[PDB]
This record gives structure tokens, sequence and C-alpha cells, in this order.
RNA sequence: GGAAACUCAAAGAGUGCUAUGGUAUGGUGACGGAGUGCGCUGGUCAAGAGUGUAAAAGCUUUUUGAACAGAGAGCAUUUCCGGCAGCAGAGAUUUCAGCUGU
């Protein structure tokens, strides 16, 4: 009943800053008993969890972890993971924006010149290779490998599984950043115009057009927790947006200069933003505190990414550098680059790699595996990062081994339980409650000159 | 009994207990009259010479040096005694033994959102009424006359920074609760398959009234009212 | 309440135990009428508790004639006395579902604690177990049921017509 | 708390231990 | 899914089995992933009784490892907590699930019964009674289950009334195999032998006869004859009187061969009145069998029963005092047989001489016996 | 238009498979087993009562009692065991079965 890992499974509630009703008293007592039983029994599943997370540990004081080479990892790990660590050398079209499907089964690469390829990177099956000879910028899958949206010269296009064009969106005028919201079925679009557009993929209907009013959108990320969009502008300002409010939900002053990249944890708690002022900044999202401010990077961080197990992958051109346990509150988790004299209270890099020829275009962790796919000027490279993936997925949220029938039925079922775009709030648990107006107690309709003293009476 | 049926979490509507008859066993006779020719032959022989074993209970209900020396006749009587005889022998040994023993800039946006907050101190105090406004000729004091308070979204000393979907939230607190703390403590745990275990999911979704799908529900009967 | 079910068939006798009653009032409805076609829901109604197979085609023909003219044979007496609980004869008899309204009197003549039902509910329970057959029996019989049906039909017909091979 | 050989044998069965399997694959050296 | 239900039913015993400090978390995760494999193979499609059997073997192996680790770590032989019965209860439930799914392999049913009996004091004999009841319900015609049920409830519990009820119900169901008849006469002889030996023992320390076995012998002959004449000549009686008398002769041969086996394994019960209990089968075989076993064919069987009736007192050892008492009875038997028979006269004479010579200073009294039977 | 297939995908229809938790194992020493007591089932007999009648007989009875036959389908509680040896016994070196005390 005690369960040393309950507070992961606990659930916050409302507080005022007991009752005389017998029936209501016993009803609330049954509700508290059921909540305790449910938390305990849900937290006892960690026995049933099949796999264990990966790691790499130094076992010596001369053996630092950032100086461990990718060939040495590929020798030290098994043949299946060594074959997952792919490398495509696609030289002639531009730097390749990488994208993985939400289970790690499909890869979607876009060249800057025109070359968009959707493929099953772990078999050898490509299912779309289309050369759209205008400058493409980004792409994403929608709810499947079966549809993907590409952001072209101006218009965003939507292609089916084999690459036939389904849609040319006449809105979404100049996208540079696309991201799909999978529980809400919303393709979110931002770019050189100062506008943020939410487009419902299922109905086909443009849900929202929002003026950023801050020029072109330099970075864009999605909170996986509550589906609000963090856009980074040329002010050094991140703004958190929802498709209901025509104003940003929050505006944070992250950096000086512009904001080069944003990444959010999948728990929706931490956000790493890199500015062009050579400054990485780790942010608390829920309480909006600034946790860490790594200033004076040697060159501006062009990308950040956060794995499912909380690694932090920063990329500064040729270099990729990953820190472990950097998204924590304490000042001993501030990511350093060296430990001055061997200080154990300095978060040196967990591992680093140098793409010596080129400058990396973007970063993306492969979802349920221990790999980091970085797309760069001459194609794709996966890196075996051992701490970097949820070993125990849930197979009824999203399954890496899913079949054709399972894809069909899961598509219909998630389409059926698509969440409305109005339910996107800054916290997800605020659509069962009562208003923050409409008084917290329910109402019971019962509650619904001594002369002048004489001259008074006149 | 009406109160415990109102307070019971689950009513399984075969509630009057069905009179369970003795099960159709293969260790006995389900008619108690001889049903085959073999059975009537064996019983007429066995009633010529009965074997209810009261004689074979009294024969083996008879049997220090009885403990140490009699280690052969003890095993002989152990092999000899029948079912109820051995049950009575175990009870006799049990009763005998039991009778024997007992970041500087980050402050400008924070200051601007503090100013877009905090009770919104407007003043339209009186523009010109009564007191010869405009172009010199000052009035008297106490031009306090209108300091009304349009309520801000949160007061200044009740934030934590100091230290389309109002249809997805209910209008007031519903009936059986008295405050929204109680009501949201009801809503705080999801009963879904994805968020509970399988046993907890089943306990959370079984309904209160569980009837059988094709048999008559009789009125309640109590043990002598 | 339709508590037990007696299915006669050429390989032997089967006693099933009714788990869930089907609806009495909604017995003509579309979903109730096609739940006996779906096997995944019929197995929620019917469970096999006993199957006494015959000793051969001779006892098969004897029991086919006894079932045909509505009499309880000795193998019927054996399997019913093994399977049905010793209920009372004056208060809440055990309920057996048959398909033959003139075999019922022969069953109560032998077991007075058994009331027998063959109305439309017992009829479509019986035709559910006829429709599914070999799937309900879980693998416990020798001999394919249709092959025994061919043999028993030919034997019954030649007996009824007195077919002489001289 | 010492070890035991029967305990470690059926523990290698229960926990699914291929340690002796990889030891024999590394050891057998094609000696015939 | 129901594999999820069963797998999270497995968690309190390993809660307790980690708290009692014998297993660790990393090894109990290994036994849970093996048990996950097994539960998924059990309640998915395409299932097998070998999947059930391998799960039972794995659970017994982790039970034996748990007992070994308990004795080595805690130095007790049971922790008297949940984790010493939960795993045997799991094995019993895997058996119950398997016998509900595939109730057709008597190997698995008998493994269930063997494990449930060998569980010892912790099981209940009414729990064994329940699975005997449902197994005998599903297989009423398989006769070794009736023998095993009655053998468990007589040779372990000594419950004569219930054992008689089991044998009478089995003989109600299949009154056609002679094996159940022979085991019933064996049980009745064992019961009457234990009765008279407890009488002898109560005499030595301080009416009801084998006529039960003779009456079930009589109904054994009658119903086995009836079922053989109904089994052969199966569909109809379309057969002329040659084939009818051929059939009736063959059923007499069948039934009399079974009674020959009855006396052959009847002689070794020598603690009751074995002479009376064999002589009553002799007099039950001596009468007419409606197709002239004596006055026509089966004259070899008549000679066999005459030889049995002659040696029925001479069933003795080489100490031949009974022969010196009543060999004149055997001489009068040979004279009464050779007064009528033609070649059976010479056959019975040579056979009685060869039998007495094979069965029987000591050679000088045997020289008197050789001069007698010469 | 055509051809090929241990090619790759997108979908439709039908069929097969015990496809079986009407509220999930016999048991978190909070437990199990044994025994006792209560409870329950069936038939029989006796008594009561009604109804009927000249008397009856018969029939009815959610009325009680008796012995008998049982079911595994319920409920207690400190009656014992799931402690240790010595010893013989049981089955295939492991488990199983009772006496004298802790």
């Amino acid at each position: 009943k005690e369960r040393e890992n309950q507070n992961k499974f606990e659930r916050s509630t409302y507080t005022n800053n007991q009752t005389k009703d017998k029936k209501l008293r016993a009803g609330l007592k049954k509700i508290d008993e059921q909540y305790k039983k449910a938390v305990s029994s849900a937290a006892a599943t960690d026995y049933l969890l099949p796999e264990s997370n990966g790691y790499l540990e130094p076992e010596n004081e001369l053996e630092k972890t950032f100086k461990v080479q990718q060939s040495e990892i590929k020798s030290s790990v098994d043949v299946s993971t060594a074959n997952k660590a792919l490398d495509l050398s696609l030289k002639e079209f531009g730097p390749y924006h990488i994208k993985y499907a939400k289970n790690g089964t499909h890869l979607l690469i876009t060249g800057r010149k025109g070359h968009v390829a959707s493929m099953d990177w772990r078999k050898g099956q490509l299912r779309a290779e289309l050369f759209l000879n205008e400058t493409c910028h980004s792409a994403t899958y929608l709810q499947n490998e079966q549809y993907f949206a590409v952001a072209q010269k101006k218009y965003t296009f939507i292609y089916d599984h084999e690459g036939t064009e389904l849609h040319r969106l006449k809105q979404h005028i100049e996208a540079r950043h696309l991201d799909f919201l999978p529980y809400h079925y919303l393709l979110v679009t931002a770019g050189e115009t100062g506008w943020l557009k939410y487009h419902d993929v299922s109905t086909g209907q443009l849900v929202s057009e929002l003026r950023t009013k801050a020029g072109p959108t330099m970075a864009m990320a999605q909170n996986p927790w509550n589906a609000v969009m963090h856009l980074g502008h040329s002010n050094g300002t991140v703004s958190l947006w929802s498709p209901s409010m025509p104003e940003p939900l929050v505006k944070l002053l992250s950096a000086r200069g512009p904001v080069n990249s944003i990444a959010i944890d999948r728990s929706g708690y931490y956000m790493a933003t890199t500015g062009a002022d050579r400054s990485m900044k780790i942010w608390d999202i829920r309480n909006f505190k600034q946790l860490h401010s790594v200033e004076s990077l040697p060159t501006p961080g062009t990308n950040v990414s956060i794995s499912d197990t909380g690694l932090l992958a920063l990329s500064r051109g040729p270099h990729v550098t990953l820190w472990k346990d950097a998204l924590k509150l304490s000042g001993d988790s501030k990511p350093c680059f060296g430990s001055m004299g061997g200080n154990p209270h300095r978060n040196t890099p967990y591992m680093s790699h140098l793409f010596a020829g080129n400058k990396v275009e973007n970063l993306g962790f492969v979802p349920f595996e221990d790999l980091l796919g970085v797309g760069h000027q001459t194609g794709i490279t996966n890196l075996i990062v051992p701490g970097a993936g949820e070993a125990n997925y849930d197979a009824l949220e999203l399954n890496p081994f899913e079949t054709k029938k399972q894809r069909q039925e899961q598509e219909v079922r998630t389409l059926l339980n698509k969440l409305p775009a109005d339910t996107i709030t800054l916290d997800p648990n605020s659509i069962g409650s009562v208003d923050k107006r409409s008084s917290t107690i329910r109402l019971n309709a019962k509650d619904l000159d001594v002369i002048e003293e004489a001259l008074s009476r006149f | 009994i009406v109160q415990q049926n109102r307070r019971a979490d689950h009513l399984i509507f075969p509630l009057n207990k069905p009179t369970e008859h003795n099960h159709a066993s293969a260790f006995t006779r389900t008619q108690d009259v001889p049903q085959t020719e073999l059975q009537e032959k064996v019983d007429q022989v066995l009633q010529e010479s009965n074997l209810a074993n009261p004689e074979k209970d009294s024969k083996f209900e008879e049997l220090p040096e009885e403990m140490r020396k009699r280690t052969t006749e003890m095993r002989l009587m152990r092999e000899l005694m029948f079912r109820e005889e051995r049950k009575a022998r175990r009870l006799k040994k049990i009763k005998s033994k039991t009778y024997r023993k007992i970041v500087a800039e980050f402050q400008e946006e924070k200051k601007r959102v503090i100013d877009d907050e905090d009770d919104k101190e407007v003043d339209t105090t009186l523009p010109g009424w009564g007191e010869w406004a405009g172009a010199g000729s000052k009035p008297k004091n106490k031009k306090r006359k209108f300091i009304k308070k349009v309520k801000g979204v949160v007061n200044k000393d009740k934030r934590r920074d100091k230290n389309k979907n109002l249809k997805y939230q209910s209008s007031a607190v519903p009936f059986p609760f008295e405050n929204r703390e109680q009501y949201e403590r009801s809503l705080r745990m999801p009963i879904g398959q994805e968020w509970t275990s399988r046993a907890s999911h089943q306990e959370l979704i079984k309904p209160r009234i569980m009837t059988k799908p094709g048999q008559v529900i009789d009125p309640l009967k109590a043990p002598f009212k | 309440p339709i508590e037990y079910l007696l299915f006669e068939e050429p390989t032997g006798y089967a006693v099933f135990k009714v788990k869930l009653q089907q609806d009495d009032i909604g017995s003509r409805l579309k979903e109730v009428q096609e739940q006996i076609n779906d096997f995944g829901a019929f197995t929620k109604l019917i469970e096999l508790v006993s199957f006494a197979p015959f000793k051969g085609a001779a006892e098969a023909l004897e029991n086919a004639n006894d079932i045909s003219e509505g009499l309880v044979s000795e193998s019927l007496k054996a399997i019913l006395d093994l399977n049905l609980p010793k209920a009372s004869s004056k208060k809440k008899n055990i309920t057996l579902a048959i398909s033959d309204k003139n075999l019922g009197p022969s069953i109560k003549e032998e077991f007075p604690y058994v009331d027998c039902i063959s109305n439309e509910l017992a009829q479509d329970l019986i035709r559910g177990v006829r429709l599914h057959g070999e799937k309900l029996f879980k693998g416990l019989q020798s001999g394919d049921l249709e092959r025994a049906q061919l043999g028993l039909g030919h034997a019954y017909s030649r007996a009824k017509v007195k077919f002489s091979v001289q | 708390p010492p070890p035991d050989e029967e305990e470690q044998l059926l523990a290698k069965f229960v926990f699914g231990d291929t340690t002796d399997l990889q030891e024999n694959l590394a050891k057998f050296n094609a000696d015939f | 899914s129901k594999t999820r239900y069963y797998l999270e039913q497995c968690i309190p015993e390993m809660d307790d089995l980690v708290e009692k400090g014998l297993f660790t978390k990393n090894e109990v995760s290994l036994i849970m992933k093996k048990r996950t494999d097994f539960e998924h193979r059990l309640n998915s499609r395409g299932s097998s009784i070998n999947d059930y059997i391998k799960y039972i073997n794995y659970e017994s192996n982790v039970n034996k490892l748990r007992a070994k680790r308990c004795k080595r770590i805690l130095q007790v032989k049971k922790t008297n907590s949940l984790s010493d019965w939960s795993i045997q209860q799991r094995i019993g439930f895997i058996y119950q699930r398997g016998t509900n799914k595939f109730p057709q392999d008597l190997k698995f049913w008998a493994m269930y019964l063997n494990y449930m009996k060998a569980r010892g004091n912790q099981t209940s004999y009414k729990k064994i009674h329940n699975i005997y009841n449902q197994l005998l319900k599903l297989h009423p015609t398989n006769v070794d289950i009736w023998i095993s049920c009655a053998k468990y409830e007589y040779e372990v519990h000594a419950n004569f009334k219930s054992c008689r009820n089991i044998f009478q119900n089995g003989l109600r169901f299949n009154p056609d195999v002679p094996k159940l008849w022979y085991e019933y006469v064996k049980f009745e002889l064992n019961f009457i032998t234990k009765l008279i030996n407890r009488r002898k023992v109560m005499g030595l320390i301080n009416a009801l006869r084998g006529d039960i076995a003779l009456t079930i012998f009589d109904v054994c002959m009658k119903t086995l004859g009836k079922h053989y004449i109904n089994k052969h000549k199966g569909y109809y009686a379309i057969s002329d009187s040659k084939m009818n008398i051929e059939l009736n002769k063959e059923t007499l041969n069948y039934l009399f061969s079974e009674s020959l086996r009855y006396i052959k394994l009847f002689d070794e019960f020598l603690d009751l009145e074995r002479d009376y209990l064999i002589n009553h089968v002799l007099q039950f075989w001596k009468n007419d069998m409606y197709d002239l076993s004596l006055r026509k064919d089966l004259p070899e069987l008549y000679l066999k029963t005459v030889m049995i009736d002659i040696t029925l007192n001479i069933r003795y050892m080489p100490v031949e005092k009974l022969d010196i008492d009543q060999l004149q009875l055997s001489v009068k038997k040979y004279f009464a047989y050779i007064s009528k028979l033609d070649s059976a006269s010479v056959k019975s004479l040579k056979n009685e001489y060869r039998s007495y010579l094979q069965d029987n200073a000591e050679d000088d009294p045997r020289y008197k016996i050789l001069d007698l039977i010469i």
C-alpha cells in the first residue's frame, strides 16, 4: 500500500485556500478510498513494466562520458541497434529537416531544394520519394505515416501515403514550422508571416488564425502535455498560444536577440530555449520560473531537443552535445562544458559528437528507441544515445509494432475521440471544474449642538 | 434492512437467496431408492445382513507401554478402522491430549503583467460637474468623488509570482456537494482503462444495480421483518 | 429460469447448464434472435456439463427409437440421474429444457422433481446448440456427428420400413 | 548467506539465464 | 484484456516476496516477464495444453526456488505470509482453467488430480470431490476414472458407503466393460476381507458374506451376456437360425472366458471362506445356459469346469494330506466323467494325471501317489 | 492497353477459430486444513390444523416433532494442526503418514 513511486501517479486537486451531511460524508469517504486504491494499484504496475531504460556509466575516473565515440558505441551495443543507427548520404539537395512519426516507425526527410522522402527507416521500405522542385522547409506526419504535410515555397501541401498530392492549402501563406497535435487532429503552422494557424485535418476546416504581431516566427514547439504552442520571436520572447484566445496565453522574455529554438519536455514541466545571444535557458513551464541560464555558449545553439527520458540535446552547428539530468531545479544541474578541477557538482555533457563537415539542420529523438536523429547538410545520421528513450511504451496509445488492421482501427477510434480545439488550456485539468467566478459555495436559495438637538423633529 | 440496502454500494438482484438443493454428486445416490437390478440385489442382501456399521463403529471404538510397546497393534488398528471410526479416533486423541496439556529585462514584462492586474484602479472622479472646470479657476479639494473598482483578474498579493471554454466547466456546484473542493475531489481521478489498472477499472465501472437478464425479481423478504 | 438443457444427438446425450437466461419478453426482437446465430454470444448462454456417448450403433438405434416415440431410455435415466440435482417434488422443481413436449411426461414419470420446458425459449436454445454443434462439445466425442447422423438415419429408416436384405 | 549449486541451477532456469549458453558458445572452440 | 487482470493479480505475492527479503526487484521482474509470456499464450487464440503444462512446470520451478531461497536466506521453512501458498494456488487455478478449456485430455486431468492430492493437508478432499464430480460428468464412459475415484475414496479414506455408490453409478453408466465388474467384485471382496479381519483382530485382542460378490457376479453374467448379444448383431436381427445359434454360442464362450478369469483371480483372496466363494461360482456356472453347454458344444468348457470341480479341494501344496484324504473324490470324478465321455474321458484322465504329477522319502509317498494316479 | 510476382501499398466482401469473468483463483497468518455447533436439502413416519362427513375415507397445509439419508451451497471461535526431535510405517534420494515431551 505504501508504493515508493506513487507521486508520479498522484493527481492534484482544488483546495479552499468536515461536513454535517451523512450521505455526502460517506460518499466523499468512498471517493477518497477509491482514489487511494486507484493510485496504489496503478503504481504497482512498475513490476509489470517489461524493459529497462538504457544508460552508459563511466566505471572509472579517467573515463569521461562525453569523449565516448559513436563507433565505440556501435561496437559495444548489439547488431539490431547498430543497424538502427543509420546514415543516409544525400548530397545534392539541401540540408535535410528530419521528422519521425510519433511511434518511431517512419522517417520523413525534406531537402531544402526539393527532396521529400517518407520511408520506413528500420526496414528498407520507402513509400514516398517526391521531388518538389521549389524550396521546401519542413514537414510532419499527420496522424499516421499515411498522410504528411510539407511546407513548400509558399503554400503548405498535404500528401497521402504514396505521395500523391491531396491538398494545397490556400491559407498558411508562408509556413516554416509545422507541427501536428495528435489528440486534437490539428496541423499548426507558423512562419515568415506573423501568423499562427490551426487547421483541423479531419474536417478540413481552418480553426484559428492568430496574429503573433511580432514578425516572423523564429522557433516553434508544442507542449505535449497541454497542447499549447510555444513560439519564439525576434524579440527574445517566447509566447504560449491556444487556438481559443486571440492573444497569447503567456509571454515570456527568454533571451536577448531572437529565439533560435524551443523544446518542451513530454511531462510539460520544462522548456529549453536557445537564443541567438549564445544563451541556453531552462524554464519551468508550470510556475514560469527560470531554472537555468547557460550564457556564453561558444556559438549560438541552433537546436534543442528533449528526449522522453529527459535528456537535453543542444546543437551548435557542427557539434551535438547532450546533458543528462539538466532539467532539474538545483544549481548543480546547470549544464556545464567542463568540470573545473573535477567538481562532481557540475553537469558536464552526457555525450557529444562533432559533424565535422557540416552544420546540422535539426534534431529529433527517435521516440521509443535509444537514438537521436540529426538531419544536416548531407542527409541523416542517427546517433546511439543510450539514455534517450522510453523503454516501456504503452501499446494502446501508440505502438511501434502496429499492423495494418491496428492502424485502421486506431485511426477511426482516435478520430472518434478527437478533442475539440476549445479544450486547449494552459492546464489540462480545468475542464471538469466550475468557473472561477460563480461562488465556490453552492447556494441554497435561502441566501438567494444643544439647540439643534431641540430643533430635531423639524 | 431498508437502510443497509440504501447504503450498499452494489445490489445483486438475486437478493432473496435461492434455495440451493443438494448437488447431483457421483459419490451418492440421487434418488435414495434402488435404481438398478444390481442396486436392489445388493440392498436386499445388505438388509439380510445390514452394514450401517454401528457394529463396525463399536468394534473399532475400543483400541506408557500402550504408547511404546503397542507399536504393531496401533498400526493394525490404524489400517483396520473405517472413516467415521478414524474421525472419532482423531477426536478422542485430540480431546485426550487437550485434557492432558493446556534577467533584468525579465522584470519589465513581469511589471507590465502586474500592471495589467491588481483591481484596476480607475478614476473618472468627476470631469467637470459643479465646480467650474477648465482654463484656470481651480475648484476646492475633495475631488475624490469616483474611485469605483472594476475587479481585476487576481489581486496583487494573491498571485504566486510575488513569492470559448467556459462551456467545458460547469456553471455552479451541482447538488449533492457543498463546495467545489468536494466536487473536484470527486472528479480528480480518471476511471479510464489507460489510467487505472484493470482491477481498479472494473471496480470503478461496475454499476450499483446489477440484475440478472432473464429471471423474475421478487420483492424483498427479511428474517422475520 | 431454464436451468438445464437436454440435447439428444446420434453420438449420445448431452446435458448443458444454462448460464444466462435469454430474454423472455424481448424474445422476438432482432438482437435476441440473432445472438443464437453469433457463437461469441451463444457461449455466454450455454455451457456443457456432461456428455454420455453411446455404446455403438445398436444402442444408438435403440435410443433413436425411444427418443422418436417419446420414452426415457436407460442411458437417459443414467445421465439425468447423474446430472440433475435432487430438487423437491412439491416446491421449486429443477427445470430441464427439452425439445419434445411428449418426452416431458416420460421424464417427470421417472424424476418427479423435474419440470420440463419446451416452449419457444427452450426451442431456440435447442436450435442454438444444434446450429453450433461440434464447437460446444470442446472436442469430447469420438466420431464425426454428421457421419453418425448418416448411419443413424439409414438405420432408423430401414428399421421403420422393415427393410429385408433377403 | 552462501550460494548453492542446486539453487543456482534452478535459478538459472527460472530467471532465464543464458550465461552458461554464451559460455559454452565461447568455450566449445570446435574441438572435434 | 484478461492477461492484464491475471498479471496484476500476480502482484501482491511479489509485494510480499520482496518485503520478505528473499527475492530482489530485478529478478522478480524477470519472473514477471516469463509469467507475462505464459499468461498471454494461455488466454490468447491458438492455445495449447502444452502451454498450460509448461506454465505449471515454470510455476512449480519458481516455487521450489522460492522454498530453497527461503531456507537459505531467512532460515525458516515458511514465512507464514502470502508468498508460500499463492503460487500453489496459482498452479491450481492454471489447472482449473486448462481443464475448463480443453476437457478432453485425461493426461491433464490426471495431472490435476495428482497435484491436488499430493498438495497434502493444505488441500480439501471436497475440493478433490468437486473435480472428480465434473470429470466423471464429462467422461462417464471412460471407466478408469470411476476406478480411480473409488480407489482414492477407499484406499485412502476408507469410505465404504461412498465407494459402493461410485461403483454402482459407474456400473449404471457403462454396464458393458468387464473391467468395472471385476474391480467391483475386487472391492467387495476387499471390504468383506477387512470386515472379517477386524473381527479376527478384535477376537485376538479382546451373515454378511461373499454373497454380495456372488450377486454382483450373477448380474455381471446376465448383463454382460445381454450387452454382448446387443453389441454383436448390431442393427437388426436379420440373420437366420444358424447365425442366431452361432451368436448365442459365441456369447457363451465370451462370458465363460470372463468367468474363467474371475476364478483365476478369485483364488488369491484366501482369508474368507474361499472354498464356498469359489464353489458358488462353480454352481452358478454348472447350470444350463439355454444353448446346451454340456449336452452339446462347449464340451471342452464342460470338461474344464469338471476339472475345476475335481481339483477344487485339491488346490493345495506338495504336502498332499488333502490328496491322501480325498483323492477318492477325484477318482470318482474321473470315473463319472469317463462313464459318459468318449475322447474327453481320455483327455480328463491324462490331464488329471499330468496335473497331479506336476503339482505333487518324499518321492516314496510320491511313489504311492504315482501308483495311485497311474 | 498488355505481361510478369516468394513485389510494395490502399480498401471491400465473405469464411474460419471456444470467440466463454453477469460482475474473475479456495486463501493480503487479515490465512488455510481438521473437527464441532448453528444453518440448508430430500424422503419417510407421527402430531397439529383446515375441508369434508352419520362416521368416515380422501384431499389440502410457508404448522411442528422424530429418526434416517445427505449437500458443499452458507456462519462462528480459540477445539486442534500448518513448532522440534526419537522411532517405526508410505510411495517414487525427495515428499508422505502417528505415538512421548519441549
